[PDB]
Parts: C-alpha cells; sequence; structure tokens
RNA sequence: AGGGCGAAGCCAGAGGAAACUCUGGUGGAGGUCCGUAGCGGUCCUGACGUGCAAAUCGGUCGUCCGACCUGGGUAUAGGGG
RNA sequence: UGGCCAUGGAAGUCGGAAUCCGCUAAGGAGUGUGUAACAACUCACCUGCCGAAUCAACUAGCCCUGAAAAUGGAUGGCGCU
RNA sequence: CCUCUGGCAUGUUGGAACAAUGUAGGUAAGGGAAGUCGGCAAGCCGGAUCCGUAACUUCGGGAUAAGGAUUGGCUCUAAGG
RNA sequence: GAAUGGAUGAACGAGAUUCCCACUGUCCCUACCUACUAUCCAGCGAAACCACAGCCAAGGGAACGGGCUUGGCGGAAUCAG
RNA sequence: CGUUCAUAGCGACGUCGCUUUUUGAUCCUUCGAUGUCGGCUCUUCCUAUCAUUGUGAAGCAGAAUUCACCAAGCGUUGGAUUGUUCACCCACUAAUAGGGAACGUGAGCUGGGUUUAGACCGUCGUGAGACAGGUUAGUUUUACCCUACUGAUGAUGUGUUGUUGCCAUGGUAAUCCUGCUCAGUACGAGAGGAACCGCAGGUUCAGACAUUUGGUGUAUGUGCUUGGCUGAGGAGCCAAUGGGGCGAAGCUACCAUCUGUGGGAUUAUGACUGAACGCCUCUAAGUCAGAAUCCCGCCCAGGCGGAACGAUACGGCAGCGCCGC
RNA sequence: UCUGGGUCGGGGUUUCGUACGUAGCAGAGCAGCUCCCUCGCUGCGAUCUAUUGAAAGUCAGCCCUCGACACAAGGGUUUGU
C-alpha cells in the first residue's frame, strides 16, 4: 500500500482516501481532498498558501 | 481472462468525446454502446474501455457523414479502481476502431486508462502512456 | 389496452407491509436445522453497530483480474461485548406448531437484564424474579427445577438459551439490556440441557460463537425515514415540470374496473425502520477488547501483523454518534442494517456455504482509523503529533 | 427619468484648373432604438380556481414625443347609437 | 425378358397403354427401398415349432383428441366415482 | 439596493413541531435537448472603455451584428480654468 | 395566377416554421437545502353534496350491481394521505 | 410442390371451426351530459411463445434452423421523422412477440390533434355561407364525504400487568448475458465449428448502506468581497439566503459501497417391468428419470389464535391468591 | 446510587486558513519640517513579514472527561384471578 503525496498540499494520502487527476499532457496528481483539487485546478500557487507543506518549508517554520 | 469490474460510466449516448487518434477525425459523437440490454426510459452509458457506436462530426469528410466502432480511453466521470483509487482524467476521449478491437489510426495522443488498455491490446500498443 | 414498452415493476412484494417493525431487536426468524451429531453450541449473537471504516487485503481469488493485488474494503464494527446466559426454555413439536414448553430462570439476575421487566424502574420497587429465587435455595424447590429439567429432558426437541446484553459494558445512553432467546444446536437433548445448565449466569464472548472469515446473517432494524412520498418510497420516475396537481406521484393508480386500488401499486407511508435480514456478511476480523496485564492492551483491535502500531479500531475523536468501541467487536465485510448505536443480532448460516469467494481466507493488511467526524488525514495522534510538530498550546 | 443612433443646416482644414470632393468638428432631426413613471397585457397554457378578486397575483413581456396617456364638461339611445 | 411405350434413363420399379404363359410349390410383366440404369435389398405359395379360435370392413353408445383470453369463479354452492 | 426627515407594526390571529404532497426560491458529479407536439421552463448573455464588425440593402440601415480584450485596491504623473 | 391584385422585398414583428453555436436538472436520475403551507394545539368557524346507503367474484337483470341469486366473507372509534 | 417422395416443411379445388386486439350490421342502455384522440405515468391479467428453462421434428453433420409440446417464471430497450394510432428508418440486443383491463388510465397530467367563437388560402355557392380540403390563434374547475388502497393510533378476549416466544393465514424474487477454459477439439472433403463441468465478471430487478468518491449545505461554520449604515479604528449589521471560496454533521447517487440462497410433487418428454393381443407395446394393475412450472423453504406481515415465565396493589382507608367446608 | 443524568468548563476531533494589537531597516511613491539631510527625521501609504497552522466555530443528533455548579422517592390517573 504505497502512500502517496497530494501535489498541492505535501499530506500523505492512505490507500482508501482522496483522489487521482490524470492531465492530458501525460502527467499524474494526487489530491488529499477537493480543497487541495480546487486550489490546484484555480491555479493556486501551493507555495502562496499558508496550510500547505510548500509554503511551511518556503517559510522555514518549525525548526 | 480476468474480467472487467464494472466503472462509473459518465458517457450517455449523446457525448461527443474527442476522438484521440491520428485518423483526422477531432470528435465523436457516441450514437450507441454496444452490449446494452438496457431499461425503459435510460440512456446506453460507455465508461472508459467500453466500445461504443461513434458519428464523426468534424474532422476529414472521408470519416464524417457514416458510423465508426470506438473505443472510450479517457473519461473525465471519475471511476473508483478495485484498489480503492477514484481516478479522472481531464477529457473524455477516444479511439476509431475496427469490430475485431484494431486501431483504424495508429498512434494514440495522450494517456489510455489502464481499464482501457487491459481490455484493449491493440489500443494499449499504440498507446504511449498508461493511467 | 395494453402498457405499450414494457418495463420491470418497481419495488418487491416480497417485502409489504411496509410499515413501522413492531420490534426494535431484530427477531432471528428461522435458526439453522440442527444436525444431531457435531457438538453443541450457540447459532446467534446480539452486537451493536458502532461504525464504518476501511481495510486493505491482498485478495486470493485465481482467476480474476485482482488476484494477488491489494484492494481496500469498507467494513462495520459490530461492538459485541460478552452476553450473559439467565435462562433456557425448553420447546416440544407440535402438529399444532412449536409450543414453548418450560423456561426454566438462573438464580441470580443483573440490574443491567432486570432493567427490561420493567417499563418504569425508577418508580418500580424492583421485584421481578423475587419469589423466583427463593426456589434455588431449598430441598422443595431445587427438586422441583431438577423435575422440570428432567421434563424437558424427556419431553423437548428445540432447547434456547435466554441470555441477554452487558449494556453496562457500552458508550451507549441506555442500561437496559436486551435479552434474546439463542438455540443451542447440537447433540442429544440431554447433552444438550446439560451444557446449557452449566452455562448458566456465565459470561458468554463472540469468538465461542463466531470464528474469522466465516458467513453471518446479520438481523436487524432499518434506519428509519418517516412518513415519505412514493418517489422515495418506491423509487417511481418523477412526472415531468408542467404537471399540476404536483409531479412526486403516480399518474395511474390502477385502471378503471377491478374497481378498487390494489395492494401492488405504489402509495406514500412508512420508508424504513423495517425489519430485515441480511445474509452473507464475511467476518474479517473479530477483535480482542481493552485489557490490563500491566498496562492496557489498546494494541490488540486494529494492529495487524504487517502494520504493527498500538492503535484501537477507534478512529480519531472516536466513533461518530457513538463512542469508544473499549470491547471485543466484530468486522463484517460492507455496510448492515440500520443506524448507529442500534442492536444487531448475528445469526450463523443456514446454508450450506462452499463457494470460492465464502472460503476465502482474509489476512488484513491496514485498518484504516483515520477521523470520520470530517475529512480525516491522520491513522493516530502520535503520527499527528510529529507531523505537526509544536502547537500554541504547549 | 436617464441613455443610444446622429438627418438637414453651419464651421475649418486638404485636394481640385473647374465641377465640386474628401477629413475633422458642430448641429440635434425622427409616428427613430434602449429604458423608467404612465399606458398596455405576450408566455409560463405558473399562482389562484367554494379566490384577495363574478377575471385578481407573480415573474416574463409590448410600448413609452405620438394615430401618446389622462380628469372634468359636452354630443350621439335601442332595429337606434 | 433390355417384355412394350418411352432414349433422358425404367431390363418390375420418374410416369402411362399393358398385363399373359412356362416352371410351377410358387413369385406381380410387380408393393416399396433405392439406382443415370442395374445390382443389392424388401414386400405371395408352402412348410418346422408352438396349440383355439382367429381377422377384416363398416356401424352406433359413453369416454377422449379436435378445444385459445385477458380481476379470481362458478352442474347455484359444498361436493360426488 | 442602503440611509435621515416623517410614518408603520407585517396587512382578519397566536403558540409547538419540521412528515408526505404542494406554492415560491436555490444548488447540483459526468453528459448536454438524448426530454417534449415544440428548448415549454431555466440557463447562457448582460454595464462601461478599447478594438472589431458580414450577408444583404429602399444606401437611411443591418449594428450592441458577430468576434475579441480589459475592469479592483493603493501610490503617483500629465492634461484640461 | 395578376388592384377578387401577381412576383418581389431592406427595415420592423410578445406573429408561423427548420437547423447550428452557446447554454442549461428538459432529460439519463434523481438528490439536498430554504421560506410559506399542509401537520398538532388555543380561539374562531363556513360550503357544495346527500333516496337509503357504502367489502368483493360470478350470475342473471334495461345486455358494465352497494343492495337481488350463488359463493367469498364481516370485529368498536378514529388519524395522515 | 418439395431432384426422388401427398403430409420434414408446404398445400390447390373443397370443407368444418374458433376469436372479438379489425371493420361492419344492429340500436337494448345512457341526451335534468358516463369529459370526446394520442402520448406520458402505474398496476395487473391473457397467450394466439419473440427470448429464456425442459423437450419431441427435420429436407438436424457442425454452425445456423425452421416445425411442434409443457410453459406466461422472467424479460422484450435507446433514438430520427410524424399530434398521431399505425408506419418507416438507424442503433443496440437474448429478444427488440402479440393483446386485454369502459378501444385500462383528463377531480393523474398534458393539450400537439380533432371539435365553438378570431383569421388566411383553395374548391363550391348570386349570397348569407359550405368543405372526414389545408393553415394559424384559442380558460383543461372541485375531494374535507363513503369506499378502496397506503401507512398510523386503537379495539374485543386472556383477572391486571410486563416477557420472551410460537405460527393460522396473507404476501414473496431473482434475472438474463458476456469472457476464459473445454477447443480450432467433436462434426465436416473443406469452409467453417459446437456442447456439459469448471473459473472470472457483468445486465436488469430487489434489499440495504455512507468507510470512501460525488451531490447538497442557512451549523448562516470560516475566510474573501460589492452598496449602505453605526464619527473612525476594532466589532458588526442591512440588501426576503447581498454575492461568492472552502466546508463538519446529516440526508443522498449504478454517481460511492455491500448482500440476493435450498427442497418436494410432478408437466412435456424419454424409459423400465408388463399384460390386453401364445409376439409386440411406457400402461391397462405396477415402476423410473424429469423442468425458467406449481407448492413449500428462506424472506416480510403476523388471527376476535394460542405459549411458557415474571411481578402481582401494606396502608395512611386497602384489596386480593389458595384451601376447605 | 454499576451513584446518576444535566449545565458550564477542559481536552480530543474537525472546519476554515493565520485574528486584534504591537513591532519592523519590508512597502510603489508622496508629502511636512528642518540638521535640506533624499536612510535626514517625521508623517501619509494598498499591501508584506513576525509574533501566529494563528483567530474563530465544533452538538444542538461528534468522542472522552469524573474539574466547577446546582438538581436527583418527586407529582397526577389506574387497574383484582
Ligand atoms: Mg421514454
Ligand atoms: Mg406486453
Ligand atoms: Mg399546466
Ligand atoms: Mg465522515
Ligand atoms: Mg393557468
Ligand atoms: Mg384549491
Ligand atoms: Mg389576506
Ligand atoms: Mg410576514
Ligand atoms: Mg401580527
Ligand atoms: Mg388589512
Ligand atoms: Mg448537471
Ligand atoms: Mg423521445
Ligand atoms: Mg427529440
Ligand atoms: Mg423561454
Ligand atoms: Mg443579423
Ligand atoms: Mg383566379
Ligand atoms: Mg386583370
Ligand atoms: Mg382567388
Ligand atoms: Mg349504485
Ligand atoms: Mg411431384
Ligand atoms: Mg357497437
Ligand atoms: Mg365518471
Ligand atoms: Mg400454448
Ligand atoms: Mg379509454
Ligand atoms: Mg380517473
Ligand atoms: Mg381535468
Ligand atoms: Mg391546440
Ligand atoms: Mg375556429
Ligand atoms: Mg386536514
Ligand atoms: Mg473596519
Ligand atoms: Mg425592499
Ligand atoms: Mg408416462
Ligand atoms: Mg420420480
Ligand atoms: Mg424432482
Ligand atoms: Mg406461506
Amino acid at each position: 500500500m504505497k502512500v502517496e503525496l497530494c501535489s498541492f498540499s505535501g499530506y500523505k494520502i492512505y490507500p482508501g482516501h482522496g483522489r487521482r487527476y490524470a492531465r492530458t499532457d501525460g502527467k499524474v496528481f494526487q489530491f488529499l481532498n477537493a480543497k487541495c483539487e480546487s486550489a490546484f485546478l484555480s491555479k493556486r500557487n501551493p507555495r502562496q498558501i499558508n496550510w500547505t507543506v510548500l509554503y511551511r518549508r518556503k517559510h522555514k517554520k518549525g525548526q | 481472462s480476468g474480467a472487467k469490474f464494472r466503472i462509473s460510466l459518465g458517457l450517455p449516448v449523446g457525448a461527443v468525446i474527442n476522438c484521440a487518434d491520428n485518423t483526422g477525425a477531432k470528435n465523436l459523437y457516441i450514437i450507441s454502446v454496444k452490449g446494452i440490454k438496457g431499461r425503459l426510459n435510460r440512456l446506453p452509458a460507455a465508461g472508459v474501455g467500453d466500445m461504443v457506436m461513434a458519428t464523426v462530426k468534424k474532422g476529414k469528410p472521408e470519416l464524417r457523414k457514416k458510423v465508426h466502432p470506438a473505443v472510450v480511453i479517457r473519461q473525465r466521470k471519475s471511476y473508483r479502481r478495485k484498489d480503492g483509487v477514484f481516478l479522472y482524467f481531464e477529457d473524455n476521449a477516444g479511439v476509431i476502431v475496427n469490430n475485431k478491437g484494431e486501431m483504424k489510426g495508429s498512434a494514440i495522443t495522450g494517456p489510455v486508462a489502464k481499464e482501457c488498455a487491459d481490455l484493449w491490446p491493440r489500443i494499449a500498443s499504440n498507446a504511449g502512456s498508461i493511467a | 389496452s395494453h402498457r405499450k414498452f414494457s418495463a420491470p415493476r418497481h419495488g418487491s412484494l416480497g417485502f409489504l407491509p411496509r410499515k413501522r417493525s413492531s420490534r426494535h431487536r431484530g427477531k432471528v426468524k428461522s435458526f439453522p436445522k440442527d444436525d444431531p451429531s457435531k457438538p453443541v453450541h450457540l447459532t446467534a449473537f446480539l452486537g451493536y453497530k458502532a461504525g464504518m471504516t476501511h481495510i486493505v487485503r491482498e485478495v486470493d481469488r485465481p482467476g480474476s483480474k485482482v488476484n494477488k493485488k491489494e484492494v481496500v474494503e469498507a467494513v462495520t464494527i459490530v461492538e459485541t461485548p460478552p452476553m450473559v446466559v439467565v435462562g433456557i426454555v425448553g420447546y416440544v413439536e407440535t402438529p399444532r406448531g412449536l409450543r414453548t414448553f418450560k423456561t426454566v430462570f438462573a438464580e441470580h439476575i443483573s440490574d443491567e437484564c432486570k432493567r427490561r421487566f420493567y417499563k418504569n424502574w425508577h418508580k418500580s420497587k424492583k421485584k421481578a424474579f423475587t419469589k423466583y429465587c427463593k426456589k434455588w435455595q431449598d430441598d422443595a424447590g431445587k427438586r422441583q427445577l431438577d423435575k422440570d429439567f428432567s421434563s424437558m429432558k424427556k419431553y423437548c426437541q428445540v432447547i434456547r438459551v435466554l441470555a441477554h446484553t452487558q449494556m453496562r459494558l457500552l458508550p451507549l445512553r441506555q442500561k437496559k439490556a436486551h435479552l434474546m432467546e439463542i438455540q443451542v444446536n447440537g447433540g442429544t437433548v440431554a447433552e444438550k440441557l446439560d451444557w446449557a445448565r452449566e452455562r448458566l449466569e456465565q459470561q458468554v464472548p463472540v469468538s465461542q460463537v463466531f470464528g474469522q472469515d466465516e458467513m453471518i446473517d446479520v438481523i436487524g432494524v432499518t434506519k428509519g425515514k418517516g412518513y415519505k412520498g412514493v418517489t422515495s418510497r418506491w423509487h417511481t420516475k418523477k412526472l415531468p415540470r408542467k404537471t399540476h396537481r404536483g409531479l412526486r406521484k403516480v399518474a395511474c393508480i390502477g385502471a378503471w374496473h377491478p374497481a378498487r386500488v390494489a395492494f401492488s401499486v405504489a402509495r406514500a407511508g412508512q420508508k424504513g425502520y423495517h425489519h430485515r435480514t441480511e445474509i452473507n456478511k464475511k467476518i474479517y476480523k473479530i477483535g480482542q477488547g481493552y485489557l490490563i496485564k500491566d498496562g492496557k492492551l489498546i494494541k490488540n483491535n486494529a494492529s495487524t501483523d504487517y502494520d504493527l502500531s498500538d492503535k484501537s479500531i477507534n478512529p480519531l475523536g472516536g466513533f461518530v454518534h457513538y463512542g469508544e468501541v473499549t470491547n471485543d467487536f466484530v468486522m463484517l465485510k460492507g455496510c448492515v442494517v440500520g443506524t448507529k448505536k442500534r442492536v444487531l443480532t448475528l445469526r450463523k448460516s443456514l446454508l450450506v456455504q462452499t463457494k470460492r469467494r465464502a472460503l476465502e481466507k482474509i489476512d488484513l493488511k491496514f485498518i484504516d482509523t483515520t477521523s470520520k467526524f470530517g475529512h480525516g488525514r491522520f491513522q493516530t495522534v502520535e503520527e499527528k503529533k510529529a507531523f505537526m510538530g509544536p502547537l500554541k498550546k504547549d
């Protein structure tokens, strides 16, 4: 059961949950939930969005 | 040997999925779905991997104004795989095909869903990406 | 004239008076046929629908496309704390039917159980089986008791134990423990009866009834939905937009000339809270409850050989609208009848099970334990505490 | 109400040998267009249908400087108006 | 005895006019099968065994086939041999 | 659409529930008229500025044809007496 | 079929059709939500309709019975639909 | 006729019937009005069986098939044109069988068509006007009564009450298909080309359910934003839910997930032993196999039908249970 | 009196996406004053960073509390073998 990572937020996605997107360019994204997926489809740069992992890495939070 | 399992089928009769092979067709007006007994009032519906009759609505005039078989290759309606991952595809899409499953084109633009690949080998051979 | 275009009719007549069930606790309408040969056992149990969740498993049906492929799978947790046998009750065959013959109750009976016998316990003096239990300590009574048991040995054919739940051990509000007759199926009636006479006043856990990868029939009352219209209750076509006197209706009740409306015509009425016996629900996991040797053993529930963590089947923030499953539980495949908290009768199958699918051995790979009270993303609190780091509440 | 289109006339500039023509303005025509009040009354075959109402209600509509709308006064009366 | 007509082949045999004699114990110028046509097969007269009735064609009584409708159903009902 | 001046007590009643049917509003995955006599109903479109504008023509129109782009907040500049 | 007007025709049309693009719960196929109802209560309180009445099958019958014949059968008083 | 052969399949000249899903006859009923076509929606029946189960037939080698029997359990679809019924075409399918129920069904809808009044055209009429000739515009009322059905309280009984139970009677459900394998095998000159048992799935139907995906969302949850209004900030409110992101719970979708079972009697049929009829015969006495049938099972409801068991009014007035007389 | 259920609080869970305030050498530029210093100082200034995965809501039908607070044999009508 290869746990995958959400292509927007960064959280892990356990076998059951979330949804898999297959764009016609021929690359795929995993979304934890719809909240991620909506921001992805509306083109939100996840590094700008606080609660994502990509933001917190960028802003050096924790550590 | 191993059979298909049902998948949420979001192409009723009336769809114009885009032809994703090199024929010269652009669209594929699904006029009917193959292997549907069906019930009163109910539209025949083809998910991915489904055979389908398909008029071409725009493209080359060789193909226009007649019926061809076709296969659905991607679909925007999110189906569920047996491993509990839902999956959807950004576009509905198919390929013009002959009765015995061979393509009449030659190369498939875009990815094919593996539900379609495993079930259609000659499509699978011409598919670059799968799933 | 004939109806133009044929179509199969909506809903089954094999289910109707579509009325609100008299019972709440689902009756076992038939116990299995006691072959006299195999040893004695209980045929039924009484659990409670705590909640759903995932599983993950390797599947082994060769031929399938999914052979040796990890699928996920929904499951119900039926929290099943052990029942207490407080009675036996002999039956005898007649040409009229199957008359109850003699009921011997145990000596001591819990207030869990005694609750049941009064409509208002607060107001009662709790005087039930008071002159009864006098029998169990004298020469006269004990002798009459023995003669009753002897008579049952002479005459009776079917023997059912009476047990009841341990309402004490649950997260439910109610204290009034459900009794139920459960049938002892096994050897000769004299052997059969002395087994139940030994079990009297005693615990009986779930593993004594059921085993793993076993098809069982869930019996319960459906999640009730009140008055519902014909479109909900029968799934009749909606009529179109333009319909003047409404459109969630049936247009033609009936023909003119059987000049009555038939029982087969769809009408609005009670939708839900029906009695229903869904069969073939495979037990994936009989789960051991919390226990103490030095500290808690919470692990023994939702840990698998391949996971090895310290979970229980309880998700974060508990099973919603229920509690903590702190007791032993079964884990069936798929949904089952009824609501959260609903008392649920399990029953061993009526049917000689020998299908590839019904003998399949289930090795679970992973129990999802993420919260159900919103979109959960963490399996355990320790994982969450790791992922987040420190919070302002520290 | 408020907007749109911008007819004749007028100005300048440029061309034209003349005839006159182009370009930019100004000007504000019309049973002209949108659109309020007004007047009306298309569709929903909506609401209502022992009604609010012996013809009403709601949205949606037509028209809105003209064969426009409208008070009061005055004329025409029954095979007559 | 490839009888005669019929050749397209009918020597018994798609059909039709014929249609008798011999040997005879007895076999039709042939009931059919089948053949391109034969062949081959098959269908009287008589025995051997068995042991008293046997068999044909009509006819009329009851019974049965002929005999299929839509709400569930009516010798009045229950029933009846 | 919101406000002051002035004016009212929700249009012949109150309370408790939140079932089915409705009346009046909304929203819907994938498909997009396959519905239906018929796109009925609803939905799309909508303001402004800047481009761009066909057939046809009674040369006036068609024309907001179609088809495109932009639009907020903030801090400045330049241009008009 | 030619001012019982014929042929035409830009502009215009709450006029009659047909197709395409867009758009949509029209539909596949239904679902959830809101408000006012309906619901239960206090107060108030009508009407139409009414031979008697009100469970069926079959029969006959003015040739489709609630009532008749023969069968099935029949259990107070009520509530929402 | 069918090469040959009346009867595998057919069937002239003749003949005997049934049927009321055709149309006529007829005018018995209704003119102090029984709402007049079609479609939608829904239920039920019939069989004169298209498919599906079990079988006999062939001019049945296989495949494909027509003919017949038991048989109506389960099905019999999506569209283009037409107001249509009917018709035709495309597509799928296992099959796209046929009917009935006041030519089922308008206080169920719809109103496109017939069939008022407004108008146009053609033909007819001097004309008013006419036209199973065309066109367009044209109000579809009422249930609160009784029954029937749906669900909902209750009812008589059992001394009262509660319990756990039984079961009379009603209802009733599963369906058909593909793929793989058998197998390029039987069969066939070849071309072609099966089947039983397995295995994997799917259609339609049914019964649930919400872990997950999706839908809803006024938790009016939390941002964001328009116009206005509390002097401003902050905090808010109003705009019949101001608008919009995201959205818990809860409902909910072949738009997510799960489950759908076993016997008996036999029918058609093919057989046994076996007379009638010294043989022969499935039948006459006797016996066997036998099915989408039928009856039950499971499954739902549970009778003016029963059951075993519990407790049975301390009291301030009590009232009762047994026993014997 | 398995001392209980209830309100408030606290955790957990979860939804949204980082509150107010304060600080900043962040901030397109602009201004006032001057020490005309243009990193002068002081003010205006959308927004940005930090404090801060913060703030806020989270049963009303989510889960655990055994922390705080009261309140918990009370009332009315019944029925007999
Ligand atoms: Mg239809
Ligand atoms: Mg039919
Ligand atoms: Mg209407
Ligand atoms: Mg949840
Ligand atoms: Mg109307
Ligand atoms: Mg009304
Ligand atoms: Mg009023
Ligand atoms: Mg009001
Ligand atoms: Mg008031
Ligand atoms: Mg008033
Ligand atoms: Mg939609
Ligand atoms: Mg249609
Ligand atoms: Mg259509
Ligand atoms: Mg419209
Ligand atoms: Mg135009
Ligand atoms: Mg003329
Ligand atoms: Mg002339
Ligand atoms: Mg004329
Ligand atoms: Mg009458
Ligand atoms: Mg012949
Ligand atoms: Mg007639
Ligand atoms: Mg009538
Ligand atoms: Mg028949
Ligand atoms: Mg009719
Ligand atoms: Mg009617
Ligand atoms: Mg009507
Ligand atoms: Mg009309
Ligand atoms: Mg007219
Ligand atoms: Mg009422
Ligand atoms: Mg503010
Ligand atoms: Mg207002
Ligand atoms: Mg027989
Ligand atoms: Mg037998
Ligand atoms: Mg049998
Ligand atoms: Mg029964």
